[PDB]
RNA sequence: CGUAAACGAUGAGUGCUAAGUGUUAGGGGGUUUCCGCCCCUUAGUGCUGCAGCUAACGCAUUAAGCACUCCGCCUGGGGAGUACGGUCGCAAGACUGAAACUCAAAGGAAUUGACGGGGGCCCGCACAAGCGGUGGAGCAUGUGGUUUAAUUCGAAGCAACGCGAAGAACCUUACCAGGUCUUGACAUCCUCUGACAAUCCUAGAGAUAGGACGUCCCCUUCGGGGGCAGAGUGACAGGUGGUGCAUGGUUGUCGUCAGCUCGUGUCGUGAGAUGUUGGGUUAAGUCCCGCAACGAGCGCAACCCUUGAUCUUAGUUGCCAGCAUUCAGUUGGGCACUCUAAGGUGACUGCCGGUGACAAACCGGAGGAAGGUGGGGAUGACGUCAAAUCAUCAUGCCCCUUAUGACCUGGGCUACACACGUGCUACAAUGGACAGAACAAAGGGCAGCGAAACCGCGAGGUUAAGCCAAUCCCACAAAUCUGUUCUCAGUUCGGAUCGCAGUCUGCAACUCGACUGCGUGAAGCUGGAAUCGCUAGUAAUCGCGGAUCAGCAUGCCGCGGUGAAUACGUUCC
């Protein structure tokens, strides 16, 4: 069988990043880069307008408190159901980073997901924010079952 | 659920049309013109044992080939086959028709009359062991790299109905440049329907 | 023949199978016909031949070793079997014996 | 007490019958005072092994060998180590020990399989990692029940249930009700006498008739012969009647799994084994190496079809690069380019390096349009489910025959309290409505495709160009992008249901068609237990096309448009 892997596009022709096309292709719905580089693009305006500084280092802030150093995986032996603390290769870091972001962007409610991504990236930044709640969950599940490792 | 027939995959690969035309604006009567021809001439010849018809389509004008595996029953005394058989086509079809008759040497490697005379054999109440294995000798001394006779019914066994294989050599149904005759054919017997499938590699084009 | 059938059908088929077919099939190669004796060198360590010699009811000539047994050979030679220099001397000598034959 | 799987499941004694090898307690020898090595012999205790034995497993000098002596015990399984009697025992029980009745087996050892909540290895959207759903609502569709005059029949876990049905208004259509028919609606017969047709009127729901009118057949040397018609007569027909547990043929499924076998040989009393196992390897019983096997066949792969690229030929109806004109590739002009469709070339672990046995193969590199069966398709081994199909067909047998067959109209297959598969539309701002701009592929068209113009709000309508089609049409692609607008509500969401008015198809849209126009506007605010699909141009989403077909598509079959997320891994199903 063995380890698969893929790729992602290189610029963005604003706010060139490799993670941001990377975002790009997450939250697009039923195959619509062109709405998501909307969103995108309109929501970082939004980043650089009210608060004056360039979205990028705020990006990367918000990815920073958000990407998990520790998932908990399962292990069940017997009828034990125990979960096990898994240290996360950074890729996966920062795609439950960007999973999370989207995710909890969407499910806050505001008046376009141009506002919603726009305000968990200024949550996610100064840390507490909805995402971060599930940043501080799975960090609080490693905690607990740290017996394991 | 099994193997498709190796006549109708080698279709437009090696094995040629047997009907040879093209379609204008009555494909469907030319069609079935040409099927009623086939069901006449195969009843009229299956005394004669006729294999197989490829009809031409030649603008008003029809050239059948046969290919029959003896001519003097079929082109006979010349007179009278030639009469009975071009004279009642051109009633029951409505226009000229022209009759060349190839013979087939080597009687033996034509799936149809060999499936034919196995047929006859089973209904000639002949076992159907020695059918299929006089012909598999018969068939690899005339000359072909394999034979596969295979006959299921009851074999005058009540209750139970079961498929027969008898074989010599390849006969390689994967191998789409091969050219081997499939045919089929059926034995109405006092206990029923016999079925009779041979199908015979007789060698493959580089 | 022609040697000339695809680029590497000649490699796939004619080299990989000249290979097997020579190292194995050797000298016994031209045989045309069933032989009258045979000549062994180990009993023990080829008890397939000799027991398919013993079957077929060929006479057999053969060294034989000391923890081998002289009842199933039907010529019993007895000396060393892998010493390189005494299996060379009774194949000298018997390889003699036959040149010396056919007059 | 007096019993144990109290066992070596192997009575005691004795003698004989190859070896190799540990070990326990001794003895003696050949050099050395020794340590210690070797040799030799006992008795006990292990293992492997020849002859021999055995049904085989195996035993084999510690016998299950070859013998002799003596003892104990067995004579199918159950009932049953039971009951009765006796002896012994405090007792529990032990020992001795049947019979009626009942069965055609019980049993040993071995072989092939299958299975294991046994071990090993491996693989697959199987699991995980994700992404989207189904289960909730509405509708479309199929199925169970139930209502029925009939709700025709067939399928029934995976492998039935948007299945047969690639199109139930009539037809189909079998089923029902009523009117009917009886060599028959369909095909060979026999005998005639000539054409059959065609229309009109009456019936009649129509079939079926009464009729009128009309019959023109022909070919020859005169007898006839190719039709069709009726008219008899009887052979026969006709069954979508049953049996898919009588069948042929054709399919699903395991499963595109990698297996399934055979020849000759040898092994085994035999069943069987061997090959086919073992090591690496593979997508692969693929390939190599070793091997009591050597081969072979069906499978696997390859050839076959498509897509990925380029060369030659071939440029019109296709293309417009430079040559000027054009409302327009329209014209002149050109085969460069795309395109098309033929022949090629091309990718083979071939070359490099590395590993591994040097093999087979594997990991990376260069080149290249293409990299390790490049993506897909077609191909479905021996057999498994007495799987499915007697309703596509052909069928053996059984049944019906003035009817279980045939015609005709009307209904039903669309019923509806309920469940239940598959699907479509939504619940909404990545949204809805309104306006502008663009980009496709593939396929269809002769009583068919139908431009343009005109009219109608619209579905569409009238006249009609062109087109048997790389020309002309279907054909104004849609999500998309760009502005305007609502502002998070059961709403500018959603469209069910329904009233009215229309349109098209067709004898005919009432049950029972699709579509339009106006209006009404429902359940629904992302769905419990549970559950499915997908590893890349895939999933998600958007339209287009075609079969079927007068008309009916949310189904199916293809086509493009945008176009992801994840695979650590085999712990678990």
């Amino acid at each position: 069988k063995g380890p698969v892997a893929k790729r992602d596009v290189l610029p963005d022709p604003i706010y060139n990043s490799k993670l941001v096309s990377r975002l790009i292709n997450k939250m697009m719905i039923d195959g619509k880069k062109g709405k998501s580089q909307t969103i995108l693009y309109k929501s970082f305006d939004i980043i650089k307008e009210r608060t004056g500084n360039d979205a990028m280092e705020v990006f990367e802030q918000a990815l920073k408190n958000i990407m998990p150093v520790l998932e908990v995986k399962a292990r069940r032996v017997g009828g034990a159901n125990y979960q096990v603390p898994v240290e996360v290769r950074p890729e996966r870091r920062t795609t439950l980073g960007l999973r999370w972001l989207v995710n909890y962007a969407r499910l806050r409610g505001e008046k376009t997901m141009e506002e919603r991504l726009a305000n968990e990236i200024l949550d996610a930044a100064n840390n507490t924010g909805a995402a971060v709640k599930k940043r501080e969950d799975t960090h609080k599940m490693a905690e607990a079952n740290k017996a394991f490792a | 659920g099994q193997k498709v027939n190796p006549v109708g995959l080698r279709i437009g690969v090696i094995r040629d049309w047997e009907s040879k035309w093209y379609a204008g604006k009555d494909y469907a009567d030319f069609l079935h013109e040409d099927l009623k021809i086939r069901e006449y001439i195969s009843k009229r010849l299956s005394d004669a044992s006729v294999s197989k018809v490829e009809i031409e389509r030649a603008a008003n004008r029809v050239n059948i080939t046969i290919h029959t595996a003896k001519p003097g029953m079929v082109i006979g005394k010349g007179g009278s086959e030639v009469e009975a058989l071009r004279k009642a086509l051109n009633s029951l079809t409505g226009k000229r028709v022209h009759i060349n008759i190839l013979e087939i040497k080597r009687a033996d490697l034509d799936a149809q009359l060999v499936a034919d005379n196995i047929a006859r054999q089973l209904e000639n109440r002949v076992s159907f062991r020695r059918a299929q294995k006089q012909q598999i000798q018969r068939t690899m001394r005339a000359g072909a790299q394999g034979v596969k006779t295979m006959v299921s019914g009851r074999l005058g066994g009540a209750d139970i109905a079961r498929s027969e294989y008898y074989s010599e050599g390849t006969v390689p149904l994967h191998t789409l440049r091969a050219d081997i005759d499939y045919a089929t054919s059926e034995a109405d017997t006092t206990y029923g329907k016999l079925g009779v499938k041979v199908w015979i590699y007789r060698g493959e084009v580089l | 023949g022609t040697f000339d059938v695809l680029p590497k059908k000649e490699v796939v088929q004619l080299k990989k199978e000249l290979e097997r077919l020579e190292k194995f099939l050797g000298g016994i190669k031209d045989m045309k016909d069933l032989p009258d004796a045979l000549f062994i060198i180990d009993p023990r360590k080829e008890r397939i031949a000799v027991a398919e010699a013993r079957k077929l009811n060929i006479p057999i000539i053969g060294i034989v070793d000391t923890n081998c047994d002289p009842d199933e050979i039907d010529v019993v030679i007895p000396a060393n079997d892998d010493a390189i220099r005494a299996v060379k001397l009774l194949t000298s000598k018997m390889a003699d014996a036959i040149l010396e034959a056919k007059q």
